[PDB]
């Protein structure tokens, strides 16, 4: 499902279906428009983890677990430059709401049937 | 350079850490409890709050002050 997360992240990047920022995510949950969510767990935070699934696991919310903050940040491309090597300075992101409108693809039905059960 | 007249510095906004702690109250139950009054203006969304003064609240870029 990692390649499904990769293709839905590149779909969000190519269709502007991403709203990076946890207060933008809180606004998305408050405006009743959240479809897919990505969660970061077992990372370096004393009190942030309790608030992040407290404000994530409300209703009709998918659960994706990421081991490290920086690996999701490198994946989402906060500073995606210099592809002949590595990105220079990317911080670790934790939560993002994928408000994508692109639906007709290959792995979209697969990830929707995986998350429907 | 250093002139004769003094100059007031610009409004350097102090960084406040863990602000997402101070928006909702979390209990054993999963139901949230907002601590700030919500702005009903259509220019801003339903996720925004109001400012926390000591007499009455204050909206965001709407700049609308509501009394009691
Ligand atoms: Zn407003």
């Amino acid at each position: 499902v990692n390649t499904a997360l990769q293709e839905v992240l590149k779909t969000a990047l190519i269709h502007d279906g991403l709203a990076r920022g946890i207060r933008e995510a809180a606004k998305a949950l408050d405006k009743r428009q959240a479809h897919l969510c990505v969660l970061a767990s077992n990372c370096d935070e004393p009190m942030y983890v309790k608030l992040v699934e407290a404000l994530c696991a409300e209703h009709q919310i998918n659960l994706i677990k990421v081991d490290d903050n920086k690996k999701l940040g490198e994946w989402v491309g906060l500073c995606k430059i210099d592809r002949e090597g590595k990105p220079r300075k990317v911080v670790g992101c934790s939560c993002v709401v994928v408000k994508d409108y692109g639906k007709e693809s290959q792995a979209k039905d697969v990830i929707e049937e995986y998350f429907k059960c | 350079k250093s002139y004769t007249t003094p100059k007031k510095n610009k409004h350097k906004r102090k960084k406040v850490k863990l602000a997402v702690l101070k928006y909702y109250k979390v209990d054993e139950n999963g139901k949230i409890s907002r601590l700030r009054r919500e702005c009903p203006s259509d220019e801003c969304g339903a996720g925004v709050f109001m400012a926390s003064h000591f007499d009455r609240h204050y909206c965001g870029k709407c700049c609308l002050t509501y009394c009691f």
